[PDB]
């Protein structure tokens, strides 16, 4: 969708030629932030609509400076899908052997 | 704990020797062990031949890493070089850890 604001006024239309841009990190080659607890999850409630967070990272700091071995990552530098509306996405993973959770 | 693969089979021991040679003994019996030998030594070479698996960089880092590298000042001497008197000597040590990966 565009948002376009005249004086204080704004109007929302359909961008039928936008895409939207979408890729998995299969190779494990960003900073992976799910392990930790944030915010940001799909709600419990399945009516409720919900806010993509922000993708960041940190590497390694001397205070705030950085040092040469911290490194830069490029999100465009993968290869990722297109989509117009009317396009979809999708992918399978399969989880690697690991414990029952001891419900017990 | 100083470092490297630790293995329950390591490369085995290479044991070597030279083989006793006796001097002269007496005419007569003597039921002693023999203490007086031919002095001796030996020389050779020896091939040691390793083949080492590898494991390359998949990095997506945009930015170039910290690499090992000689420095292009001028010295006296080339570093990991023969003295002006024939000497290998190493000058520094060099360690593994040169590239990165995310944690």
């Amino acid at each position: 969708k565009e948002v376009t604001d005249n004086n204080g006024v704004k109007t929302i239309a359909n961008n039928l030629t936008s895409t939207v841009q979408v890729f998995t990190d299969s190779d494990y080659q960003l900073p992976y932030v799910l392990g930790s607890a944030h915010e940001g999850c799909l709600p419990p409630f399945p009516a409720d609509v919900f806010m993509i967070p922000q993708y960041g990272y940190l590497t390694l700091n001397d205070g705030s400076q950085a040092v040469g071995r911290s490194s830069f990552y490029c999100l465009e530098y993968f290869p990722s899908q297109m989509l117009r509306t009317g396009n979809n996405f999708q992918f399978s993973y399969e989880f690697e052997n690991v414990p029952f959770h001891s419900s017990y | 704990l100083m470092g490297g693969f630790g293995m329950k089979h390591p490369p085995p021991q290479i044991l070597i020797k030279n083989t006793p040679v006796p001097a002269d003994p007496p005419t007569a019996f003597n039921k002693d062990k023999l203490n007086s030998f031919i002095t001796q030594y030996s020389t050779g070479q020896v091939s040691v031949e390793i083949e080492w698996e590898l494991q390359k960089e998949n990095s997506k880092r945009w930015n170039p890493e910290i690499q090992y590298t000689s420095n292009y000042y001028k010295s006296n001497n080339v570093e990991f070089a023969v003295n002006t008197e024939g000497v290998y000597s190493e000058p520094r040590p060099i360690g593994t850890r040169y590239l990165t990966r995310n944690l």
